[PDB]
């Protein structure tokens, strides 16, 4: 399989760059130009592997949508978070247990 | 681009029993691989499936209760730990990789020679080796009875006889105990003057007996 | 879920001839399926994958065509090593293998009837297996049924059937009857029926007991 | 469920929906970011005339959205103007809120009369159509996009 | 005696891991709209279903208060609310050992 | 707050919001899931001119839409063509992403004319109108729906009683 | 980084991202609420023509809406209604799900031709334009509208 170690990606940050009077809906920025640039590089295993994983989440990820009935479904990364926190806390925490993330 | 299995396993019902699919000679965590069942004289059943990335596991509505599939990719070892365990889930398990899509289906080209495990779970005891003898060419034969596990090997005269026997496969019986029948043919004229003796050895139950068959009225 | 169906079981054929094997899938898996070949003792082989691309090492005669619901698997020409049972696996749905297809070689043979009582040895323990025995015969069909004193005997019955000889190319089967000590005295007569191509006339064996 | 990536460092490693780490911490939702990747790299054809064989038309299915926030150069990209020989347009029109792809070296222009035997586009390999941080199965027209998937992964960033 | 309630429900329902197969996800070889759907009954038991009907009945009034105070047409987030709901009950304040709201035993 | 359900061992009890109980364990949301259940199964007769007196048309409300993932087999259901005297159209096409009911062994047309005071028919006991996993409060043109109610309830993990 | 206010002792404290305060509680989420605060209270002028002068035409921009649950009474509401010298609409239609304010003591209604060079009209200052639990950078036609801005608190 090939895989391109350079890996040239365009996205969006909003905590990462603050910088003010930009959001000014009237001298706002071009639609073309709001997003910024960034490289990854010098790696083998990062940049080949993200490839690796989208290619197989395409598989869950069609049941859901297909399961979903909004045309556009922008919940996925709000139920993760829930499910993060539901599996550990959830139910009772036990001292010293397996599921339990406490520590004395 | 070859898989090997586990060579031998026995359990008991209910219990526990671990599968190792060792992989070498091509890239493991590009494919995904999965398990596939044989039952004796039963066509393959399909058990379980993991992606090659390992965040996700399949398993088959049956399978899925009392199963659980796991692979390490630096290992390149796939475990299948099996719980719970029933008499229909006897089978020989198969390990595969992926036969030409990457990570994305199931399709199968090479498979591993495969792995036995009965869950019958009755105690080991000796075979009873009982006798036919001829009437009256003459057919004569030895029947195996009440042995448990499997295998059990017939040989005539210590291989001496070697042509015109057949050894019948084993035969599954109500009590859960197999039970094996092999026969032999030879001249009426021969049968007098020659002593055939069938030979029985059982590994597991350490039973060796030597029954010989003479016909008398 | 979705379960493939196939129409032939057990093929005769012979060396040089045209072989061709009918998978059906019961909905529409459209063009992913694939074949296998397994022979005794042996792991299965991927015939062919997609049911048009044929996989690498795997000889050329083999072909498969067909789309969405009908499929079948044509061999042009068949060979001595191509003797092994054949699945038929779609992707679509639940993985699910066919019924198999066992291929093998049909002259026609006289099974050979031998009955032998219970052992001496065996009524001490106070069980009694009665077997019968069929041999060198082919083609592979045949029917046993047990007669105790003219009355049919079913589930007590228990058979298995040898692989084909190298040799002479000839089946065997055997069945035995396992009965108590206690029934097996009261019955005074026991006997066993054999029905095969090769006889005209189904041939019966019977002994007397104690005799 | 949907698989979900984990980096401890400089490394990703996959964690079981059943197994329940506790030393993986999730800070806050700044972590969790949605990242696509576009199919030229891996290796696969970008010329026109293997593109148009992949996408098929398709009925009966519905049309389905995700976002992704972060995407990746594309060196080559496709606009679709196609329409029949009676002149009506095989693709919908683009929804409100979706744009085409912001990054592209080509752009691709095919106009040409073929049939649809659907009402919707849909790529066989089951790739998604990038768009503006919109994924879309279907095909829109005269909208520049991408093949691509689209993972989630956890990013330890404060620590 | 009161037989107005229905024992036996037999449900259309969605099919959220039922499939582990990987070959048929994609859309354009995948089933149609109206055949994704799976189904299944449940019968033999009185209180699990005739309580069920109970419940929506009841909790259709506080429904109804809500779609009219949200402003969105369609609302995917009540269900997902409910989960924040849960955790925030819990864990939300100081949770403290051996107590009464706290969930954690020694 | 809205109702929510919990699944006892072979029981089934409400959990009330205030009261709270460390015994029940949510492992992921997979767990929630939103039921529907039909009106016309529960307690009512089914036909033609009754499910007339239930519905009714009222203006200066939006409409509101919400999603129900589990649904029940409906043995009737309702396509509705109404226009006026003048030929409009009294109810509003179906938006995108909205599809009739995905089961009904029987589906009753009922095409006729109609006064229609109002811009939207709304239910006069207040029972939701099905659709395809979006229920409704107002009647769409030519679109299979069945009268029902949605309910909320948390499922067992360890055995499975649904799904 | 949204800034989220919360009120304990009725004095307004600071949350800082990296600090964590165990003592506040949050019990549930009916505790957050969004609460939209006009401009009107910020002694700007109230008169339409210093308004008409704070709004401006636009191209480039998409949209954004965002909900918000509790909002203020107005004494001066704004509708639109502005083509250009061809007759052709500055402003696109309001979006369905999208209503007046409800709460206007007095609503301007402007109607007259003007430049309309743009796609839509945004606030240089870049306040939000008030809708009923919807607010909108962009204004729609034919719609009464108020000039605020937007926060989020805990509710103890
Ligand atoms: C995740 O990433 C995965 C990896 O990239 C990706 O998997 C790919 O899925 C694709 C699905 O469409 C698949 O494409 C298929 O390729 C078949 C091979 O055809 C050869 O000839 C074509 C024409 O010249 C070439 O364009 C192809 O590139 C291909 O050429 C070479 O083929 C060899 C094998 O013969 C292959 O070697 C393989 O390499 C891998 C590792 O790379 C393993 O080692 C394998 O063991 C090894 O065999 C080469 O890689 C390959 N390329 C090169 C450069 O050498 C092709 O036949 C398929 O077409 C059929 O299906 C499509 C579906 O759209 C139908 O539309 C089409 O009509 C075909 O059906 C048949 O058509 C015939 C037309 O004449 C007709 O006569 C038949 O009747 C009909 N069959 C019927 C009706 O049943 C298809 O294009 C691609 O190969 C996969 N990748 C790899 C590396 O294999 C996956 O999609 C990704 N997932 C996501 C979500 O993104
Ligand atoms: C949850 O599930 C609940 C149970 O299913 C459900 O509760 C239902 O609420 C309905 C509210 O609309 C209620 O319907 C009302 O019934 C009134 C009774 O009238 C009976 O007689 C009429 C004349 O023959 C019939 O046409 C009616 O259909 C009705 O039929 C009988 O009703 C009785 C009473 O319930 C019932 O007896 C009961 O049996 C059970 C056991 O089965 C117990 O023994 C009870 O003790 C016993 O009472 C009979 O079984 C039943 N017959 C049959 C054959 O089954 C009816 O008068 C109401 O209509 C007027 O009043 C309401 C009040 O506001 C108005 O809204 C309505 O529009 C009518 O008022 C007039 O309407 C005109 C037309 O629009 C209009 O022009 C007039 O202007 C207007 N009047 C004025 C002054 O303006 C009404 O139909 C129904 O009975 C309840 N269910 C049951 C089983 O009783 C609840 O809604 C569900 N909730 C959710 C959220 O899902
Ligand atoms: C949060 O709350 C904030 C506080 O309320 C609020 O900030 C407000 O931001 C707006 C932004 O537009 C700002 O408006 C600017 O005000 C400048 C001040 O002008 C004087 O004079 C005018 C005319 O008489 C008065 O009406 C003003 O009130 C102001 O008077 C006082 O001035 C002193 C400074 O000396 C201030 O300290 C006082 O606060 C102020 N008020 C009072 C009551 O005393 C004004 O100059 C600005 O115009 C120029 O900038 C604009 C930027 O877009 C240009 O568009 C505009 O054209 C002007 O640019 C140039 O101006 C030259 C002047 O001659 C011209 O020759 C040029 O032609 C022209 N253009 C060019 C290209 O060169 C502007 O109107 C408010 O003043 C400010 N509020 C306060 C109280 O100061 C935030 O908006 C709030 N945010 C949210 C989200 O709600
Ligand atoms: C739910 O309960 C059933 C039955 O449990 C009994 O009956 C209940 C009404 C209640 O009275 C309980 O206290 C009783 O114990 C369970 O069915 C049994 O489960 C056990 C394992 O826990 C199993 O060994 C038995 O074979 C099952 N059959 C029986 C005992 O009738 C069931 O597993 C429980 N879980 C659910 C929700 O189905
Ligand atoms: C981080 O990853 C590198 C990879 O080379 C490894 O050597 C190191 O042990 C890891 N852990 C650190 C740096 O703490
Ligand atoms: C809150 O502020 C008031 C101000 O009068 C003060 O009296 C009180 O002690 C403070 N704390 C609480 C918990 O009310």
């Amino acid at each position: 399989p090939k895989c391109n170690p350079n890996l040239h990606y365009w996205t969006t940050q909003d905590e990462g760059a603050a910088i003010g009077l930009a959001w000014i809906p009237y001298f706002g920025p071009a639609a073309e130009g709001i997003y910024i640039e960034g490289l990854m590089h010098n790696q083998d295993g990062l940049i080949c592997g993200l490839r690796q994983l989208a290619n197989e989440t395409t598989q869950a990820l069609q049941l859901f949508l297909r399961a979903t009935t909004e045309l556009r479904t922008f919940s996925i990364l709000n139920r993760k978070a829930i499910d993060f926190l539901l599996q550990r806390w959830g139910g009772t925490c036990h001292i010293l247990g397996p599921d339990c993330c406490i520590e004395p | 681009v070859q898989l090997v299995q586990s060579g031998v396993t026995l359990v008991q019902p209910g219990g526990s029993l671990r599968v190792s699919c060792a992989a070498s000679g091509f890239t493991f965590s590009s494919y995904a691989m999965s398990w596939v069942r044989q039952a004796p004289g039963k066509g393959l059943e399909w058990v379980s499936a993991i992606s090659g990335l390992g965040g996700s596991t399949y398993y088959a509505d049956s399978v899925k209760g009392r199963f659980t599939i796991s692979r390490d990719n630096s290992k390149n070892t796939l475990y299948l730990q099996m719980n719970s365990l029933r008499a229909e889930d006897t089978a020989v398990y198969y390990c595969a990789k992926d036969h030409r899509v990457w990570a994305a289906g199931y399709h199968f080209d090479y498979w591993g020679q495969g792995a036995l495990v009965t869950v019958s779970s009755a105690s080991t005891k000796g075979p009873s080796v009982f006798p036919l003898a001829p009437s009256s060419t003459a057919a004569l034969g030895c029947l195996v009875k009440d042995y448990f596990p499997e295998p059990v090997t017939v040989s005539w005269n210590s291989g001496a006889l070697t042509s015109g026997v057949h050894t019948f496969p084993a035969v599954l019986q109500s009590s859960g105990l197999y039970s094996l029948s092999s026969v032999v043919t030879v001249p009426s004229s021969s049968l007098g003057t020659q002593t055939y003796i069938c030979n029985v050895n059982h590994k597991p139950s350490n039973t060796k007996v030597d029954k010989k068959v003479e016909p008398k009225s | 879920d979705i379960v493939l169906t196939q129409s032939p079981s057990t093929l005769s054929a012979s060396v040089g001839d045209r072989v061709t094997i009918t998978c059906r899938a019961s909905q529409s898996i459209s063009s992913w399926l694939a074949w296998y070949q397994q022979k005794p003792g042996e792991a299965p082989k991927l015939l062919i994958s997609d049911a048009s691309s044929l996989e690498s090492g795997v000889p050329s005669r083999f072909s498969g065509s067909g789309s969405g619901t009908e499929f079948t698997l044509t061999i042009s020409s068949l060979q001595p090593d191509d003797f092994a049972t054949y699945y038929c696996q779609q992707y679509y749905s639940s993985p699910t293998f066919g019924g198999g297809t066992k291929v093998e070689i049909k002259t026609v043979a006289a099974p050979s009837v031998f009955i032998f009582p219970p052992s001496d040895e065996q009524l001490k323990s106070g069980t009694a297996s009665v077997v019968c025995l069929l041999n060198n015969f082919y083609p592979r069909e045949a029917k046993v049924q047990w007669k105790v004193d003219n009355a049919l005997q079913s589930g007590n019955s228990q058979e298995s059937v040898t692989e084909q000889d190298s040799k002479d190319s000839t089946y065997s089967l055997s069945s035995t009857l396992t009965l108590s000590k206690a029934d097996y005295e009261k019955h005074k007569v026991y006997a066993c029926e054999v029905t095969h191509q090769g006889l005209s006339s189904p041939v019966t064996k019977s002994f007397n007991r104690g005799e | 469920s949907i698989p979900l990536g984990v980096i401890h460092n400089s490394t990703l490693q996959v964690s079981d929906v059943d197994k329940l780490v506790c030393r993986d911490k999730l800070s806050s939702t700044n972590q969790l970011r949605s990242v696509g990747l576009n199919l030229e790299g891996n290796g696969v054809a970008t010329d026109v005339p293997s593109a148009t064989k992949r996408w098929g038309f398709r009925s009966g299915v519905p049309p389905k959205v995700v976002n992704y926030e972060a995407g990746e150069w594309a060196e080559n990209c496709y606009n679709l103007e196609i329409k029949k020989p009676d002149g009506s347009e095989c693709l919908p029109a683009a929804p409100d809120g979706i744009r085409g792809f912001p990054r592209c070296r080509y752009v691709h222009k095919v106009s040409g009369t073929g049939p649809c035997a659907g009402d919707f586009a849909f790529h066989k390999e089951g790739a998604f159509f990038l768009y503006d941080r919109l994924a879309s199965t279907v095909i829109y027209r005269g909208t520049t996009f991408a093949e691509g998937v689209v993972a989630f992964l956890i990013l330890p960033q404060a620590k």
